[PDB]
């Protein structure tokens, strides 16, 4: 803490495994397409354009403080309930969701 | 802001392409067809191009602007167009006209609007706005 | 026998090209097996609500016939000429593919048959026409599930056949071949380093002595 | 997709009089040939039957859905069995003072295995 | 054009492109089946065969005319629209074919 | 012409083999059913000359030409015979004893008939014509 | 004896996890729904340690001793229940405590008995007995 935040080891484990699955969901979309497709999936790929479109991607003059950063993931990661969120202790998921 | 939308058209194409070598085609997304078709066009107009392109002696970057702008208009209009709803299949049949157009792009030589800025490409936006019109309702 | 100078590359990209091809068509084939286990469910109990509801509309119209003391079904046969209950077709994605499913149309451009009037017993096939129309209805409605089920049941067999295919059979050819031109290629850069070093050392002898 | 919308009927006399005055065959008014078979139970060869069933499947492309009774198909399974195609759709329903079983059921064995 | 024709170079450029999706069509067809075929390849996978039996098939004893040669390119070009050629300007293939 | 036959029945075997392996055998035909089968026969009936006898390993040119020429009128009018209306299944299980009959053919010496073209040879002539007759129809 | 028979569940579960997939659960028995459950119960007990407790830092011979003790004993009464009417789903509603007892012997001591001979074991025997005999009647 005082350069990080105590929820920082819990959300590292939420965004890395939902982004992994936004990948292999995009794949799925391409054949099942978007008429046809699954409601678990459908949050994944969501996910991967937000993350990929919000988080990754910053200009080039944009300075990312690490306390600047943990916010913008609560945003991504809302999307999904808390019954889908749960590599996360539900003290941390009761405060940001 | 050209530039960000050739890249993502291209960049899109080859990992869809992956997907039909392997599973085929019984489905293809309304958006990914879309993309599919519009990367054709700008492989027929611009990569393929030495001795197949009438004028090539010498192109400015306004003439070049002014075709690939008539290119991302199509696309972005196109994706709308599906999603507010309206066939693929519509869609295509309707654009018709302006399709042909930009397909024949490549023969074209400055001649029309300036010495480097093409009339016939700038004519071209307008009548594409109102394919849209025809095609979404 | 393969290329020996730096296939290397294309085999990777063709090891990638498998790879891809089993996660995804996996997934494709779970979910297809995930919908076909809620059909087979469906299906089952289907059959057997149609049976019950064609058994008693078959029931009161034999009463009928033989209570009336003429074959009502010789009449019947001679009137029908058209179908007031059709289908129309339609194509819907479940998943990628295409399946078969239809909806029902009942034509009210199409006017009772006349095979009533006959006295006491036109009364008898008049009421026997009304429960039928409605009985008759529920065997297409129900129907449009199998003829999907049909299909899905011969495209789940086609996707499980590449699953299997493409893990055994197309990888290890991958790997192997990779495996075998990786062996002699490194051997071509290492004896040359010692080919150098064996014509450097009668030099260093010659040149040292002077 | 739309090219058939006539239901065909392989059924007992009853059933089949039945589903016609209900309006779901025909007799054509340019083939003059049934779009539906009657059947007398026991009365009938087991050949006459199997020269229809080629007759909606195939000799006929107008035919949407094929309805057949059990106790009927199963005296002409090995026919049944061996179409597997979805134009026309083959389903199975019980015949009349007959009921469900799952092995006079063409589809419904070929779902189990291989699943 | 003076001792071969201006088409010489165009009728060479179509028959490469249609060869090698033949190809391509022919190594898919093996692996996955006729499931990843559509109506390009189809027709593709019978111009491989047609132009390697025909075309380049000869006795040792025989010679060839170079515009015979041309005949011949245009014969097995002629199965498939004219809207689906593109390595060939419009202009020059309305003249010879 | 059994040379250029020969080349040709090993050939087509191969490609349609690798489609079996990975699709089904179920997108192919009965005739190019048969093109396996016909050179599987060839394959353990030639290419094993190991043998435990020393006509199973001597096979003189006259014995290797009627051998050759008994296996192709088997193909030749296996095919046709699907062809006008019948079975991989059905053919195969006509023949049934006819087929033993010239995978023994082998182990039998060559010193018989006119040299070492026997008599065994050409009498199975007229039982494949016979068999073809049955097959067909 | 003990440990033979140890490999064994676990490499018979990997095959039936398999079919779970393909088919789903229609078409598994009871028994072999039971190699599952007692296969989970070798790899949570054994398998899986993180130092939760003073017993897990540190287990003698004897503790590995009665937990595959333990394990092996359900497993045959279990099975034989089954054959001799009964279901995998009655099973489990009465065996309850039991059975959650052996899963967690890993936290608790296993100076219960003795000293090092665990007596949430030895007691389990007996009780695994009675349960049998509720389960078959």
């Amino acid at each position: 803490e005082g350069m990080t935040r105590k929820d920082h080891g819990d959300v590292s484990n939420q965004l890395y495994a939902k982004y992994a699955i936004g990948k292999d969901a995009a794949a799925m979309k391409a054949v099942v397409g978007e008429e046809a497709l699954s409601i678990e999936d459908k949050l994944s790929l969501e996910f991967l354009e937000k993350f990929e479109k919000t988080f990754i991607t910053q200009g080039a003059y944009e300075d990312r403080t690490v306390f600047e950063s943990l916010d913008q993931a609560w945003s991504l990661l809302r999307i999904y309930p808390k019954e889908m969120l749960n590599r996360i202790s539900p003290k941390i998921l009761d405060e940001f969701y | 802001v050209l530039r960000d939308r050739m890249k993502e058209i291209l960049s899109n194409a080859e990992e869809l392409e992956q997907v039909v070598q392997l599973v085929g085609k019984s489905a293809l997304s309304d958006s990914d067809k879309i993309t599919l078709d519009v990367a054709t066009l700008i492989k027929e107009d611009f990569l393929q191009q030495n001795g197949y392109s009438t004028y090539d002696a010498f192109c400015p970057i306004w003439k070049t602007f002014d075709m690939m702008r008539a290119f991302i208009s199509y696309h972005d209009e196109a994706q709308k167009a599906v999603a507010n709803g309206a066939n693929w299949s519509k869609l295509a049949d309707s654009t018709g006209d302006v399709k042909h157009a930009v397909s024949s792009s490549k023969f074209f030589e400055p001649s029309r609007g300036e010495k480097e800025v093409h009339g016939e490409f700038e004519k071209l936006l307008s009548t594409m706005q109102e394919r849209f019109a025809e095609s979404t309702d | 026998v393969f290329p020996t100078r730096m296939t290397l590359g294309l085999m990777k990209t063709k090891l990638k090209g498998a790879n891809q091809g089993y996660s995804l068509l996996k997934r494709k084939s779970e979910a297809l097996t995930k919908r076909f286990r809620d059909i087979t469910k469906r299906i089952d109990d289907a059959k057997q609500k149609m049976g019950r509801v064609m058994q008693t509309a078959a029931f009161s119209l034999a009463e009928v016939s033989y209570a009336t003391g003429e074959n009502i079904g010789y009449q019947v046969q001679e009137s029908v000429s058209t179908a007031r209950f059709k289908v129309r077709a339609r194509q819907e994605n479940v998943s990628g593919v295409y399946l078969s499913q239809f909806e029902s149309y009942i034509d009210p451009e199409i006017n009772d048959f006349r095979l009533t009037g006959l006295g006491r017993g036109g009364q008898q096939v008049q009421r026997a026409k009304e429960i039928y129309s409605r009985a008759v209805e529920t065997l297409v409605e129900l129907a449009s599930l199998q003829t999907a089920f049909i299909i899905l049941d011969e495209v789940i067999k086609v996707t499980n056949r590449r699953v299997n295919a493409i893990e055994h059979v197309i990888i290890p050819r991958t790997e192997n071949t990779i495996a075998y031109i990786n062996s002699e290629l490194d051997e071509l850069d290492r004896e040359e380093f010692y080919r150098l070093k064996k014509v450097q050392e009668k030099k260093q002898n010659e040149t040292a002595k002077l | 997709a739309e090219k058939r919308t006539l239901i065909a009927v392989i059924a007992d006399e009853d059933t089949t009089t039945g589903l016609l005055l209900a309006g779901i065959g025909q007799i054509t008014p340019e083939t003059q040939e049934k779009n539906f078979f009657v059947y007398q139970e026991g009365k009938t060869t087991k050949e006459e039957i199997t020269d229809k069933f080629n007759h909606f499947t195939e000799e006929r492309d107008d035919i949407a859905i094929l309805l057949i009774n059990q106790h009927i198909a199963e005296n002409i399974r090995a026919r049944v069995d061996s179409f597997t195609n979805a134009f026309p759709a083959i389903l199975e329903i019980p015949s009349k003072d007959h009921p469900y079983d799952p092995e006079k059921d063409s589809v419904l064995k070929r779902v189990r295995k291989l699943f």
